[PDB]
């Protein structure tokens, strides 16, 4: 019989209710055998059950009915196209009657790292151990066991895996029945999983050691490989405090007895939020309190908070389809940075969030941008949806939605949202619906969010204060080469009477509006702490009004405010809406700034212009530029110390200012670094380097054939991977072109550097002048082997191309890049990343056309 | 999840 179902999506007909999954995995032969009991129910009438299965050889497929424990055969129907199978059920099953479906099969554990995958490694004591695991998001679950692989099909799961002795079997639900067998082949059984989606099932097998402590009735525990079990003491201490936070904030308890964060011992692992079985990359969980830095700590906190908050948003409440993927990931990313601002207020993670949002708007403002709520009908369109825009734009709205409504009003809308839809499937509108339950009254709708969800980019708010009235105008943020309108939650701040800290909130929802100022005011800053996902372009007089204010007392606003202004003006000066001289006229206050967040972002914008110029041929112009910026920050830079002393926020600024003054060579900043490196290099690297200066010091030393050759030694040897990654950066900061090419050519086939490091190398080599042309040449001249080693549409093959072309700014280069991709295929030439790259270079030219002549008549 | 470098993109 030919396949009775011809659509992508599974028919609404049959529905799973209870899953039983029994497996026997052979880790040393990369194969296994498994059995699946699928308690299905009927809703409509059909002669076939349609579900998902890929890459299997199936023993028997048996059928059954209610209260008659006999089972009759029923042939199978594979199509492998959509990854669908069909049971040609003999008795036309009917609405209301549950049926049990059993399938036993054999298949391969995966050689790659997607689906049910295994891998090998070596021990502390050089003993070749083994390991296996799962990554099922978003469509991999069907590769393991035949099932209903769509997210809106929640059900229960009984998992059992027949492992070996010294191994540890783990899965979503806790162990309960372990029953040794007669060959030393222990078998475990895990509890019936609560109602959850297929993609969220997990089970792993490998030699591990626990570290636990149960709080409020829930066993939190960081499982991992034997040796590293000592470095997981920050992981656990944090997971408790954060689980304690989320349970309290959501007013729902974590509906499990245990919570397992396993640090998979592989560099190509998949971090994932499986219920009860959280997965991490080993590197990204180990935090040594002694040797590790702030960037090491911030990451480990941030990545746990994201995985935890996912238990609520994404596990409990799961979206109905991948078009609303942003609902989980946008929320997980919001609760991520939000939990930290409440519990880990030391980290100053709001800074990270701000810069993150910065870099999101720059990408959302492009033409390649796709709205977060976007029709998804294929499977590559699904992979696509796991992009920056979903995580951070989505996050930005919830923040904008948060700071608009009361903080308390945001929580209530969540608590109720979480309550109403628990263990069910969600839609974008359904979040909005339980978001308008109150105040108390439906004083406002969330049709307001329907412009932010359905169309790409963000508004450009234009502002003209002409006395006591403030004229607002909105428009699409476009980059020269209708539709739109937004429901914008406007906020503003000014000083009025006795420095009256006046702030207010509005909602422009038409092409034009006006805000009524209480008094007369000398300056007015719109969009406070960039809570709103948009850019504000003031009029000439009001720009210059804020600049004057900044030069007098720039602390009447927050650090976020000040950072936001620097961002917006440079990005406006880019598109031509403002002369670049005014952008620099704004930062002139920076001589009197002690807050990192404005300084980092200001150092970013100017470093970009320096690098863009440099790669053309304007070395003089570029060098005169960084000195202008240096003189502003001269005091701060001198005043810095080469230690690890201060708040996270302050140690960040230290790393920023130092890495800066050393890169272009400014003041004593070098030599000091060169001194330290000589000391460190002398002691065979037994001297502790202050991880805040570690990268700078490493880089400076790497400019000598000796110091460089040393740092290569300390890479092929030592184990500190965060240190190893700071060393590699230095290696690829060498000006000796030969050394740079040797790095790229080596890293490719993985001789002294893993091929995962290749992207990082090509990028770093290509940011600085000597490597610049050499990086892009490496990409072209080895493109075929690049496409072999990386899926032609994974984050790596994009990161490489963007990383090696985003600095070209000439018509001539534009044609060269375009032509190279043309001469491949059009199926590569029309690929999201490559078309986007061309847009960047096009925009780079536009920037030069608009500002280069302007820039020259300074000095 | 989606961490490596960048954040941003
Ligand atoms: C639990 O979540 C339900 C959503 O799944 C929610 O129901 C929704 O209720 C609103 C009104 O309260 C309905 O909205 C309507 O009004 C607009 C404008 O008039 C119309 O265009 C719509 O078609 C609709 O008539 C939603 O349609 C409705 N959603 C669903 C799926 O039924 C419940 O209120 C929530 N329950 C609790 C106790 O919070
Ligand atoms: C996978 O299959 C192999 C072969 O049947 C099993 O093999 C053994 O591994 C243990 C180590 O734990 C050795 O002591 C035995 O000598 C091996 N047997 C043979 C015949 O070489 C292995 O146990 C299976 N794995 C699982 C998890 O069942
Ligand atoms: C994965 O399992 C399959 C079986 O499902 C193995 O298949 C042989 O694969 C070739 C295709 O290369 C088929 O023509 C044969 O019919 C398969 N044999 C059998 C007995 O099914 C496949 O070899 C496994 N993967 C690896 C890497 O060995
Ligand atoms: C929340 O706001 C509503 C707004 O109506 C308050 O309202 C009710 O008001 C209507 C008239 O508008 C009365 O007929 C009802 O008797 C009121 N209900 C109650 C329970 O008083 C409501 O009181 C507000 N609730 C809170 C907690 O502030
Ligand atoms: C399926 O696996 C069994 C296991 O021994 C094997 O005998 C059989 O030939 C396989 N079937 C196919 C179609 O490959
Ligand atoms: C099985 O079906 C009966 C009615 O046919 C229903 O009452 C029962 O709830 C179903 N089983 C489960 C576990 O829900
Ligand atoms: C975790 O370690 C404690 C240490 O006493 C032990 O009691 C407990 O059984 C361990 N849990 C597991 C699942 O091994
Ligand atoms: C602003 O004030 C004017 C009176 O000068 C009034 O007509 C108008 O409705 C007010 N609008 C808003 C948005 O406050
Ligand atoms: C930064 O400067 C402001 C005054 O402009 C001052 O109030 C604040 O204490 C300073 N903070 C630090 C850390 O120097
Ligand atoms: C270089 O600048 C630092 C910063 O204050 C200073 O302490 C040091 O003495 C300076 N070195 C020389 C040789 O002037
Ligand atoms: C330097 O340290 C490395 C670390 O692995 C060691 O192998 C080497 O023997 C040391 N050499 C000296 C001279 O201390
Ligand atoms: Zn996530």
């Amino acid at each position: 019989k030919l396949f009775p179902w011809a659509q992508i999506r599974l028919p609404t007909a049959v529905v799973p209710l209870r899953y039983e999954l029994s497996l026997h995995p052979n880790l040393t032969s990369m194969t296994f055998r498994g059995s699946v009991t699928i308690s299905v129910q009927a809703l409509q009438v059909t002669w076939n059950i349609i579900l998902h299965s890929t890459g299997h050889n199936i023993s028997r497929v048996t059928f059954m009915s209610a209260v008659s424990s006999q089972e009759k055969q029923a042939e199978i129907l594979e199509y492998a196209y959509h990854g669908q199978i069909a049971i040609v059920a003999p008795e036309a099953l009917l609405a209301g009657h549950n049926y049990t479906l059993k399938i036993e099969y054999s298949a391969n554990i995966s050689s790659s790292y997607y689906g049910f995958y295994g891998f090998s490694y070596t021990d502390e004591s050089n003993e070749k151990k083994y390991f296996a695991a799962t990554q099922f998001e978003p469509l991999a679950a069907r590769s393991a066991f035949p099932c209903f692989d769509e997210p809106a099909f929640k059900a229960t799961f009984i998992i059992k895996i027949i492992r070996d002795e010294q191994y540890t079997a783990l899965s979503n639900m806790p162990k309960k029945s372990s029953v040794v067998l007669d060959d030393g082949l222990v078998q475990d059984e895990f509890s019936e999983s609560v109602k959850m989606s297929t993609y969220l099932v997990a089970f792993i097998v490998g030699e591990m050691k626990n570290l636990s402590q149960d709080v409020n009735g829930t066993l939190v525990s960081i499982y991992a490989v034997p040796e590293k079990i000592g470095q997981v003491h920050y992981a656990l201490e944090t997971t408790v405090k954060l689980l304690e936070f989320f349970q309290n904030y959501f007013e729902i308890q974590y509906p499990l007895k245990k919570l397992d964060l396993v640090a998979i011992p592989d560099f190509e692992a998949g971090a994932m939020e499986n219920w009860g079985l959280l997965t991490f990359r080993e590197e990204t969980l180990l935090y040594d309190s002694n040797t590790s830095s702030m960037a090491d700590r911030k990451l480990v906190t941030k990545i746990i908070a994201h995985e935890l908050a996912h238990q609520w948003f994404g596990n409990l409440v799961t979206m109905k389809w991948w078009n609303d993927l942003w609902l989980n990931e946008g929320f997980a990313t919001f609760m991520e940075y939000f939990s930290l601002e409440k519990i880990f207020k030391e980290l100053s993670s709001y800074e990270d969030f701000l810069d993150a949002r910065f870099k999101t708007m720059k990408k959302d403002s492009l033409n390649s941008s796709h709205p977060i709520s976007s029709s998804v009908q294929s499977s590559e369109q699904i992979e696509e949806m796991f992009d920056s825009l979903s995580y951070f734009k989505g996050s930005s709205l919830l923040l904008m939605l948060k700071t608009y409504l009361s903080e308390d009003v945001f929580q209530h809308a969540v608590v109720l949202y979480l309550h109403n839809h628990s263990y069910a499937s969600i839609q974008s509108d359904d979040l909005w619906d339980s978001f308008n339950e109150v105040t108390n009254q439906t004083l406002d709708v969330k049709r307001m969010m329907k412009t932010w969800t359905l169309q790409k980019g963000f508004p450009l708010v234009t502002v003209q204060k002409k006395g006591k009235e403030l004229f607002i105008q909105q428009e699409r943020f476009f980059l020269n080469m209708t539709s739109y309108l937004w429901h914008i939650p406007l906020s503003y701040v000014t000083e009025g009477r006795n420095y009256s800290k006046y702030q207010s909130v509005s909602l422009l929802d038409k092409k034009s509006g006006v805000i009524n100022l209480t008094e007369e005011v000398l300056w007015v800053k719109v969009n406070i702490n960039m809570n709103g996902y948009y850019i504000v372009h003031y009029a000439d007089d009001d720009w210059e009004a804020l600049i004057h204010q900044l030069k007098i007392n720039p602390y009447v606003l927050s650090d976020k405010d000040r950072a936001n202004l620097i961002n917006n003006i440079f990005e406006l000066a880019g598109l031509g809406k403002v002369p670049l001289k005014r952008a620099f006229d704004l930062i002139n206050y920076l001589g009197n700034e002690n807050h990192t967040a404005p300084i980092t972002e200001a150092l970013f914008q100017t470093d970009l212009i320096y690098n863009l110029l440099e790669k053309l041929g304007y070395m003089d112009l570029a060098s005169r530029l960084v000195t202008r910026v240096f003189k502003l920050l001269q005091n701060q830079i001198q005043q810095q110390t080469w230690t690890d002393e201060g708040t996270p926020s302050m140690r960040e600024l230290r790393s920023a200012l130092l890495e800066f003054a050393c890169t272009h060579n400014l003041g004593n900043c070098s030599t000091t670094a060169m001194k330290l490196f000589d000391d460190w290099m002398a002691s065979n690297g037994t001297q502790s380097l202050p991880t805040d200066v570690m990268t700078t010091v490493f880089k400076v030393g790497a400019k000598t054939d000796k110091g460089w050759s040393f740092l290569l030694g300390k890479y092929i040897s030592i184990g500190s991977e965060a240190e190893k990654n700071k060393i590699l950066e230095a290696l690829a900061s060498s000006e000796d072109v030969r050394k740079l090419y040797w790095l790229m050519k080596s890293s490719l086939n993985g001789d002294n550097f893993r091929t995962q490091k290749l992207s990082f190398i090509i990028r770093t080599v290509g940011r600085h002048f000597p490597g610049h042309l050499l990086a892009w040449d490496f990409v072209k001249e080895n493109w075929n082997k690049l496409v072999q080693k990386f899926p032609l549409g994974s984050y790596t093959i994009q990161n490489i191309v963007a990383g090696s072309t985003y600095l070209f700014s000439t018509k001539t280069h534009l044609s060269e890049v375009q032509a190279f991709f043309e001469n491949q295929s059009e199926a590569t030439f029309r690929l999201r990343c490559v078309q986007e790259a061309l847009e960047v270079i096009q925009l780079n030219i536009q920037w030069m056309e608009k500002n280069l002549k302007s820039l020259t008549w300074w000095l | 999840x989606k961490h490596h470098a960048f954040s941003f993109k």
